[PDB]
């Protein structure tokens, strides 16, 4: 398959452990992570960087390998898909209120999508198995769903109007809808402001490193209730200063990345946009 | 038996050198890896120990057949002997006992490890063939116990993993749909040749005649030398099994049955 | 009656479809929940959508419930599988614990008189299961004597209450020890009900917040079985139809009741 | 020994096979649910291997006797042998191997599976007796190691589990007292008749008899006859080793053993 | 010294018993339980409830504290075997996983003077545990020139502010980095510790909320350990009579306390 | 379907049969863009001429929802950000023959596969490792400033401090792609509120597109190196007098176009692990 | 059987090997340091490579001595055998490959395949003495 992706390897079992490749896993490569604009706030230093690159290029990063981006709240950040470097660690702050949006954010993020548009003034569209749902992203659109008979008829509402449609997500950033995957749906999504489509979730993206900052377990990353399975970096730490949580990310940054990959990294965002 | 052997190869005629769990195998403990990536968290392939008489064999699938076509992954070893043993007696059983308990592994190049934590479905579609030169001589289709095996020279065990199509709510959760599988579906075999009749020279489990050529060879403080392998290595003895060095290992068994007769 | 058989017979074929063409299911959703659903006929849209999915036309019932202090008085659970959707409140912290303890285990159990006799816990596993309107426990424990400890027996101020005006309470005092109790009787009937094991065709689906459920009696084990599930609801209709979508996992993690 | 045999059965006197490993058991695995329901999440019962000269048993609780009686449970597995064997060497050693490991079963009917995760305790109060027409010849009380059966065809095993009444914090989380375990109580043994001397003809893991019995039937494509089972199966034939069989087997193997000694 | 010790040995009897009666119990609750008892010799009926478990006459003592931001300020443990009830706060977060790092790790603890010198850290295992009535820990970094990073070394206000106003605090900063500190010394006591092992004679018994407490400031593990329960409030009678009849289980839990120390505390012992 | 990060040995042999022809379910499967400038729409003069090609392309092979029309205005507003989207992509560009840098930049990202890390600026300096190593900038309005420091950061002919003493390598382009010399740690001056700049690395050439030059010479120097300007397959240029002379002709040699391209290499699912997207 | 009998460091012509079944090549392609602007052009650091750099080696075996039949270019009895099977048309039995195909026999080259092919080229050469 032209990578050799049909023949097999095969191993040994009894190879020496050859060496340890800790130092070169972080020589040229790059860790850039999201932090909220409250961070940045509450630290209140105008040259913060410096001090946290500094303590970087202790833990054996070089200086030009570590960038800070910023965030205004998880809706905002959930505007774009925007995952920039090599290895990414993602620091969300809790909030009750903001509990399906943390959860939405994980299951972009922390899997793979192979996304195609959808047409929803023109077309039908269903759901192929567990693995299809629908993302949407934009500033505010209101998904309003309507299954169909299997005679294209509306089922408990009418598809000529679009106030008897169900709707599932009302002026949110950013939606993984998921329907029943029998029937076909009649779509109401106000396309002036948002960007509906569907997406196969794949074998994870095996770098991001959500840090939870406060609050207790919420991630629940799939689709069915039977799973919340709370994998290897879906991280959760406790808060009172922002200094305190930078300090600790800076320290285990050598346990964080080794829970991480570097080989899972697409090209430019994250979406896999055919 | 030596000497008759002996006598009747000296002839050019048939000869038949009845072993009891004989060491056909060279030590063979590796995998293959027929789905995997860098994350090794979603693998596919078949592990193996070939090792004296014994062939333990398992095929793993992390996913266990929830994307395969019927929800059956097929798995194949093929061990290819280095002399074709006659009339064997061989012990078949299901699930294979040293790769049933979580372990970690390291990787082909030697890089990096990975685990394995089985859980152990039995063995669906069992099918033993004896190969010789190519063509099946003996076929066994999910039938265990003792077998026996005529004449061949190649084993070939394939067996494959079926997904439970009925599973109770203390195995439901076991074999999620999605990606984190902490319990991996592992179906084994084991196959132990009790006894076989080999027209070439062996060792096995019965005679000491290696052991005292391996003792004077060792006692003397002996050179190594064109022929036989540095300390009389048996894996690599068995690994390369030319004629020549099976004529040299015929000669020096049979002087070393004349010596075990006089010298106890 | 010992039960035995091979270890390589054949596995029989998926009866998941024949579960569904006999089984009868009914998902428990609170008032609140249809406040939200503004809709008169949306009781025929899902259950035409659980037709998709295998289940007939006569297999799905819609039952209500106000909260799960409403709930929590005789809840009766007549179908052959159950899911309730459990909505998280943050203030009631055990209430949610002491409805899971309820309806997902199988509750052995006995009726109590509390004027003529004096009771115990034979050991750890019954509890004083007491449902009604308005259940005011108090009790007061006795010696090897039958004397007050740290109460007196004709004095009902000096009792020592556990629970008050709460409608499902099951509580637990020490094993060993004797006890007289209080109840407003005219409001609240209490029990002794021993726990044999659990209900298998019943699950939670606690609609957000966090894993609470500590349905086992001792603080020594919190453990989260197959059928307590959790999700997180921005609105209604995403999770009906997540259930609508995963009831062939849903039902997996359970079974029939006979 | 075969044609001594021959001429001591011929005047009806007594006569012994020696065998290394005899294939006295059938192939036989299976369980027992002492104690089941459709949730399978509360089993008691035993596990059993019966192959060629090995005994490998396993009860398992999975409540870990937290509501038997002084909290031990009795296990109890008895093997009817075919023929009566005499002066066996038999290793008998604790936890069984095969049954100590994750694994998913099918139930009894077929229809669903469950899963088996077991922590092992060792066996207390084993006790092995060596019946003999329902009478007590032999009998070891808590003895591992190699025993000895003098003369017996039937071997009762009774072991029981013990819920150890003083556990560490490591330990006293695996046993809770409400419902759902995660770790459930297996307590094995393993028996392994190493030689036995019976006066019927076996086979085992020594002689190559039954190789070229089935070599000669297998070779010229022999049609199956009245009495051996079809394609010389071993399980079937000592399933239901009736007299006429057994002589059948002894003359086919007595002729093996002459054509053995001239053709190699 | 290697103990070699068989596998066929027989168990031995219940030893539950022995340790009921020749050993101590603590109970720590705060003193909204004792504002919503509401009994005078309360102590006296737990105590004979305590009693039908096993447990002597006088052998299980109770202690108080208000909240835990006073209990931090010294957990004193006194008795052989420790558990504490503590209520959950929302916005004590960090406060109550730093109580319960506090009591259930062992920690190896020398004073530090910060005037005179400064410090760094060696590995993960030490921290800087600092307790009093009032600990703003202000620290900045240096380098092998001695000099601040993003800070100043004489100004104080440039410094990096790791806490403030808080009764206990366990800094946990980068190593091989040698930092300098900015401790109200007349208030705040701080040390350095290593974290040996865990200390284990102590049940924490979150009483309501959910399970939050990341003892391990690694956030690659949320180490849920066995002595770390949470039991949900209505009244605290029904948690008192859980903790007394589910007694056994909760010193099943425990060990006895294997360490030898130097500070040579008070402990109510039998 | 494994083994996505190993990089395997195949053995092929030299004796296999070769196979049929393919180009058919090529045509059938995959979908097809194409981008042409406003001026082109202008002079059509037509509002359904999209339907009257995409029945062309029904006569060449390809169904009617498979050929996909996207335009822009200019070369330089076509080049703040070429997102390039479906299996197979052809850029049709006019000539103007006073912009040469700008299209040879436009083809230097398209016709390449970029692998590119952010830059922050007011904290680093910014040495490039080797040749493949460039520093691309898109946005509104691009001014890229450069100085070059000692090894011992201070400024080589650039005060570190003042901006007006460095020199600018682009000012208020859209696309910017800086090549400078390698091994020497560089100061930035990018105006950073309309335009992003990053750390770019040729992983290989972009193996779905082609470009087509309408009109003017032949000027395309893709490799930022004086002495290759490669002339690939992909390059292709036509003479123009009407627009519908150069839409019959790329619909007439579809069969070309597409066959002097591929499918993009990292989309496959065989290159799983190595930079997919 | 693995073990280096005989090795050869950048020795070109005539070479012996005493006794062998294996042959391992071990070459090596090192990019030129200094090259004539001729040169330069042929191998750009960047992606279009319109000259491949390619290294070669040829081995041939003149004569051997080898213990078991083989075939070669002096002797015509693997011919005269084909003539005999092919003349007559004769049916494919169950050892020799179909029509003779000697990449398929010297391909899977067993012992009783050994046994027959030299018992076949022995009454080949006894009748390459009597018929010419
Ligand atoms: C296998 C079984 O249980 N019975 C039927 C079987 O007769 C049929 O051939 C098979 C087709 O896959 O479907 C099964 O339901
Ligand atoms: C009645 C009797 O025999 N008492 C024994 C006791 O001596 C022994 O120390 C204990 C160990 O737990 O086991 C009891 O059964
Ligand atoms: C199905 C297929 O692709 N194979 C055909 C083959 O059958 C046919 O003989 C040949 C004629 O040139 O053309 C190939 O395309
Ligand atoms: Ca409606
Ligand atoms: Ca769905
Ligand atoms: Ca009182
Ligand atoms: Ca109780
Ligand atoms: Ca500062
Ligand atoms: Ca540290
Ligand atoms: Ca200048
Ligand atoms: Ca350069
Ligand atoms: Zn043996």
């Amino acid at each position: 398959q032209n990578y050799g992706i049909n023949l097999p390897i095969t191993g040994s079992m009894d190879t020496a452990y050859a060496n340890s490749t800790q130092e070169e896993t972080f020589l040229t490569s790059t860790l850039c992570l999201y932090y909220p604009t409250e961070a940045a706030t509450e630290i209140n230093d105008n040259s913060w960087k410096d001090t946290l690159s500094q303590l970087f290029l202790t833990k054996g990063w070089p200086t030009g390998s570590v960038y800070f981006k910023e965030y205004t709240n998880i809706a905002s950040f959930s505007v774009d898909p925007q995952l920039y470097c090599d290895y990414n660690v993602v620091l969300m702050k809790y909030d009750a209120t903001l509990q399906l949006d943390m959860s939405e954010l994980a299951d972009l993020i922390l899997n793979e999508w192979l996304c195609n548009p959808m047409d929803i003034t023109l077309y039908y569209y269903q759901q192929t198995d567990e693995a299809n749902k629908w993302i949407s992203m934009g500033s505010s659109c209101t998904i309003k769903v309507c299954p169909l008979n299997t005679q294209t008829l509306g089922i408990g509402c009418l598809t000529t109007d679009a106030t008897t449609f169900e709707e599932v997500a009302t002026a949110e950033k950013l939606v993984i809808t998921d329907v029943v995957d029998g029937v076909n749906h009649k779509l109401d999504v106000t396309t002036a402001t948002c960007t509906i489509r569907n997406c196969k979730k794949l074998g994870p993206r095996e770098n991001v490193a959500v840090i939870q900052v406060g609050g207790s377990d919420i991630l629940d990353i799939t689709a069915d209730p039977t799973t919340a399975p709370q994998t290897e970096r879906m991280m959760r730490i406790n808060w009172k200063k922002w200094w305190q949580v930078f300090y600790t990310v800076v320290d285990y940054v050598d346990q964080i990345i080794q829970v991480m990959s570097k080989r899972s990294r697409s090209l430019n965002s994250a979406a896999f946009y055919y | 038996e030596y000497i008759e052997n002996w006598n009747l190869q000296n002839r050019r005629q048939r000869t038949g050198f009845t072993f009891h769990k004989p060491n056909i195998f060279p030590y063979s403990a590796s995998f293959t890896l027929n789905r995997s990536q860098p994350a090794h968290d979603n693998l596919m392939g078949t592990m193996w120990l070939n090792a004296g008489s014994e062939i333990q064999v398992a095929g793993f699938d992390y996913s266990c057949a929830i994307n395969a076509p019927a929800n059956i992954q097929q798995f194949e070893h093929i061990v290819p002997l280095r002399r074709v043993l006659t009339t064997a007696t061989i012990t078949l059983l299901p699930d294979a006992e040293r790769f049933s308990f979580p372990r970690v592994i390291n990787s082909a190049d030697g890089a990096t490890t990975w685990f394995f934590n089985p859980v152990i479905l039995r063995p669906n579609n069992v099918e033993v063939e004896f190969l010789l030169n190519g063509q099946i001589i003996n076929t066994y289709q999910a039938r265990f116990g003792t077998i026996v095996a005529r004449n061949f020279d190649t084993i070939r065990l394939s067996f494959q993993l079926m997904r439970p199509p009925n599973m109770t709510p203390a195995v439901a959760v076991l074999f999620p749909n999605a990606q984190p599988f902490e319990h991996h579906a592992t179906v084994g075999l084991t196959l132990r040749i009790e006894s076989a009749v080999c027209e070439s020279v062996l060792a096995d489990a019965s005679e000491t005649l290696l052991a005292n050529v391996t003792s004077v060879r060792q006692e003397y403080a002996i050179p190594v030398g064109p022929v036989f392998p540095p300390g009389m290595n048996w894996t690599d003895l068995i690994t390369n099994y030319s004629p020549s060095r099976e004529d040299n290992l015929q000669r020096v068994f049979t002087v070393a049955s004349i010596r075990s007769m006089l010298i106890k």
